[PDB]
């Protein structure tokens, strides 16, 4: 019987971005999904605790 | 401070027991450099 | 009692046996990982 | 070498740190390309 899975995670900017910084300016002004990922990542990972 | 920067994270003044994940850190760049082939000779555009 | 415990030690023995000897035996934690690789894998691929 | 620099090759600008490498390049070969097609590893204009 599988109990959990592995715990993930990730960097929003490194990704939708790459190594250039005006790109995060330009980001900026499309929301703010990254919160979104970031709290049902950490969800996800407590829950496998 | 990283408490001021866990308080805005959380848009409260004030936070609870735990660990909270604010935000990522990356080493700036130092200097610069620049490389070209080694060419000297000018383009002909004067005889176009 | 003689014979249970018998019994007992040889289904044991027999256990190890199929677990050392049977490929698919152990499918579905090794299901999971491919999952989760595959899965992450097929992300980064789709950056290009 | 060694030290975060954001360096441009020819046009192609980036962000990084240049280390020594030890892939065996053909000698028409200029670049190198990972999984997610993002340069890797270069060719210097100059020195090779
Ligand atoms: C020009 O560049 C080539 C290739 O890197 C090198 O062999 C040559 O010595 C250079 N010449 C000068 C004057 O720097």
């Amino acid at each position: 019987l599988p109990v959990s899975m592995t715990k993930t995670s990730v960097d929003c900017t490194m990704y939708i971005c790459g190594d250039s910084t005006e790109c995060s300016n330009l980001l900026l002004q499309y929301g703010s999904f990254c919160t979104q990922l970031k709290r049902a990542l950490t969800g996800i990972a407590v829950e496998q605790d | 401070d990283p408490l001021s920067e866990t308080k805005c994270t959380l848009k409260s003044f004030t936070v609870e027991k735990g660990i909270y994940q604010t935000s990522n850190f990356r080493v700036q760049p130092t200097e610069s450099i620049v490389r070209f082939p080694n060419i000297t000779n000018l383009c002909p555009f004067d005889e176009v | 009692q003689k014979l249970i415990a018998n019994q007992f030690n040889s289904a044991i023995g027999k256990i190890q046996d199929s677990l050392s000897s049977t490929p698919s035996a152990l499918g579905k934690l090794q299901d999971v990982v491919n999952h989760n690789a595959q899965a992450l894998n097929t992300l980064v691929k789709q950056l290009s | 070498k060694n030290k975060c620099v954001n360096f441009n090759f020819n046009g192609l600008k980036g962000t990084g740190v240049l280390t020594e490498s030890n892939k065996k390049f053909l000698p028409f070969q200029q670049f190198g390309r990972d999984i997610a097609d993002t340069t890797d590893a270069v060719r210097d204009p100059q020195t090779l």
